[PDB]
């Protein structure tokens, strides 16, 4: 059974969080995972702790929460591997008795499908369950035939069900201009809730790509930064990737910041990447490849 | 109620609270934390002296870098600093909770 | 000593049963566990003791079982610890629920310039409101100790997307929010059901010195009077920064600098990006430009600024 930490006199909350507490079993080898609805926490951030009494073992662990990370509605849960069992148990802030309804979210296709991959797809992620039956139809805006979209449902931890419905869209119907409609339909629900989306439609730029890199400085050695800007281009569709070695590098080793206004019409993103001492010296060649909407030629914009 | 050495009052109070916490009650208390600078003024401490340990009037205030005591005064005789069971001094955090704190007037 | 609360399940529903208290290490000796609520001593019989030897110091732990609606009726619950000096007191309250239809609140910690460089530390509480319906936003000021605060500027901004949003800068003491003192914020409105309440303090951790490079971009076709200038600043914590751009000594507003939120870098530290677009009348003047950053742990005297 999972122990919250406590508010103060006022009812305000502390700034931070701790929790878990393990009963007593058998004594052998145990395994502890902290998750983040459905994500493993790091290590790190939790100590464990074995106490023997008597015959029976007890163990407890104590995670770190600051409170713009439990007040945000997540749910925590405290993975118990034991024998080749699993024992699971959540945790979340204290919520209200069911608020809001049925919400849908249909995003546009990255230009990485649009241009390089050539295979555009439109997910439709929908967030509820008293019954299944959560209904995805799908249309268009003239009147022309879909193809049957993956609906994949996932029954979350927090006793919620999402389900995903992954459209395959033409790449050339994209760019001319259609819209493709939705339909989700639920008996909870009176009224039914349809949400579409489209190419947005407005002025056109190409985006002027820059790269630069950082010297060296005193501590480290082996580890190098590099830089790029990314700016002056409309719609705020951008997909950014780095090249070494002619071949794409992992989306988990750069970061990219979201796509911010210029003081101006166009818009901004930053891309940050971390290198070691056996990259540059293998190939000292690191290129970021920019996919846009307006970019020429071939909507590819590359600086080395 | 003050426990009398030298001159100087002192009061040994206890409860769970923070450094700035336990600032605060000594200057309800009508005075400020302790300030040591003699070493005859360590031992007098050091027998009324928690196991878990006692704030003192030690606090860095990080654009000089130096540790000054609460008055004004610079540090001769030797993050929010505490003092041990044994005597001696070491860094702590401020938002760490004891059961113990001197004040000084 | 620090009073531990049942957590809730998945959905975020409450249990039950609800099982509180923890009391810490001490010299050992008689101790006196007493329950109160609100002023009102509770039946013995409800609660169970345990003493446990450890070491040296000795740890007690006391367990309240409590009816659901016994806990959510709004009532505070104190444990009372006798042990020599008399008396010793911590609360136990019920949590206010968090995102009630759609109204989410922000309270930010003060820029390292307004607490070091202008000595003036102001804390914000933003807080969206997507229903404005008839009532008010009362936004509560209080101390974790208890001690008296000044009074906030409540200003209100009606937003074009028909949002509203109230904001109340409150004016913190510089010497007090390096010590570690935690301000606390109360969010109440009629149509609302359950109150807000949002905190803040200083990130008590580990302390780095921010890494400060200047940058700047080349002549691309098509611009010729114009040219922007590039800025990083990593590896530093806490998240707190203050980005600031000068030239011929005097500093650039918040107009033209654009400065991103602090992302985690693949390590401990934290990083920023600032973008400053600057004309042909600045360069030819004068042909430098020095980004300053303000920082907790920066040196010397929270001053890190490349040319
Ligand atoms: C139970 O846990 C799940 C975790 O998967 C929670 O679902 C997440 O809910 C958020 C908020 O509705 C979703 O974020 C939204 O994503 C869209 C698309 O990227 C974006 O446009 C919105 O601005 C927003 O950020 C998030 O995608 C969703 N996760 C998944 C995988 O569906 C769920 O809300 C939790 N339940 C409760 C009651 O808290
Ligand atoms: C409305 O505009 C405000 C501007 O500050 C923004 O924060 C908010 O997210 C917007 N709301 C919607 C629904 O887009």
């Amino acid at each position: 059974k999972i122990l919250q930490s406590s508010c103060d006199g006022g009812g305000h909350f502390p700034p931070t969080i701790q929790l878990c507490l393990v009963s007593g079993y058998t004594p052998g080898t145990i395994q502890i995972t902290w998750l983040e609805d459905g994500q493993v926490m790091d290590v790190d951030l939790s100590t464990a702790s074995t106490t023997q009494e008597g015959e029976l073992a007890s163990t407890q662990s104590e995670l770190t929460l600051s409170q713009k990370h439990w007040l945000s509605d997540r749910t925590y849960t405290c993975q118990v591997t034991y024998q080749g069992h699993t024992f699971e148990d959540s945790t979340k802030k204290c919520a209200d008795s069911n608020p809001r309804g049925v919400s849908a979210y249909l995003s546009r296709p990255s230009p990485f499908d649009l241009f390089i991959r050539k295979s555009p797809t439109i997910t439709c992620l929908v967030v509820d369950p008293s019954k299944g039956t959560v209904q995805l139809t799908w249309s268009r805006a003239s009147g022309k035939p879909v193809q049957h979209s993956t609906r994949k449902e996932e029954k979350q931890r927090n006793g919620t069900l999402t389900v995903t419905s992954t459209l395959p869209v033409g790449t050339r119907d994209w760019i001319e201009g259609e819209t493709y409609q939705c339909r989700v339909t639920h008996p909870h629900l009176p009224r039914a809730l349809m949400r579409s989306t489209t190419k947005t439609s407005g002025p056109r730029a190409a985006p002027e790509v820059y790269a630069f890199a950082t010297p060296e400085w005193p501590g480290s050695r082996d580890k190098r930064t590099l830089a790029c800007l990314i700016q002056n281009f409309m719609p705020e569709d951008i997909s950014v990737q780095w090249l070494h070695n002619e071949v794409q590098l992992p989306d988990a080793r750069h970061s990219t910041t979201q796509p911010r206004k210029t003081k101006g019409s166009g818009f901004f993103v930053f891309s940050r990447l971390e290198v070691t001492r056996a990259e540059w010296e293998q190939k000292d060649e690191f290129i970021c490849r920019a996919v846009h909407e307006a970019a020429s030629p071939s909507q590819t914009v590359q600086r080395a | 109620k003050w426990i009398n050495f030298q001159r100087k009052c002192y009061y040994f109070g206890k409860g769970t609270k923070q450094w700035v916490h336990a600032r605060y009650a000594c200057d309800d208390m009508e005075g400020q934390l302790v300030s040591i600078h003699s070493p005859e003024e360590q031992d007098f401490l050091t027998k009324h002296a928690s196991h878990t340990g006692s704030w003192i009037g030690l606090r860095n205030l990080d654009l000089k870098g130096e540790f000054i005591w609460v008055d004004g005064s610079h540090v001769d005789y030797s993050d929010c600093v505490m003092m041990r069971g044994s005597g001696r001094w070491n860094d702590a955090f401020c938002d760490r909770k004891l059961g113990a704190w001197v004040c000084d007037r």
